[PDB]
């Protein structure tokens, strides 16, 4: 018995995941984005989409 | 030539003042440029 | 290097090293030189 699941790394590549889930239907095809930083300038929030 | 007029006393509270100062500055000059922006450094402590 | 021990004078870094070293003003230390050498006729200090 074979077991493939779609879940990201719990982390970013969770929430990339949840998305593709969430809003679109399997065999779809899309563009993620491997890294992803906080911004020198215009951020305080220590938070990224 | 302020400096040289000092007894050990007032010499070592002036290095003691001056570096603290300094580590202040030098560290939020640190975070606010130079840091490679991938490392999240917002903060004194983050930086430490 | 020459250094200026002149009572009346503001010199190199190395006047201040002087000063430092001796714990002493530009003054007191212009009298030091003149108890070192009473012929120096200008405060000048071959630095050896």
């Amino acid at each position: 018995k074979l077991r493939i699941i779609h879940n990201g790394y719990e982390g970013q590549k969770r929430n990339q995941c949840n998305l593709m889930n969430k809003y679109g239907k399997l065999g779809d095809k899309f563009i993620v984005y491997t890294s992803l930083g906080v911004n020198p300038n215009n951020s305080s929030n220590k938070l990224m989409f | 030539v302020l400096t040289a007029g000092l007894n050990s006393q007032q010499a070592n509270t002036l290095h003691a003042f001056l570096d603290e100062s300094r580590s202040a500055a030098l560290s939020t000059y640190y975070i606010r440029q130079v840091a490679k922006a991938a490392a999240a450094i917002k903060s004194r402590d983050d930086l430490y | 290097e020459e250094i200026d021990l002149n009572s009346g004078s503001t010199g190199d870094w190395r006047k201040t090293i002087l000063k430092r070293a001796f714990n002493i003003d530009d003054v007191s230390l212009f009298r030091l030189l003149k108890i070192t050498d009473h012929d120096n006729k200008d405060g000048k200090i071959k630095n050896n």
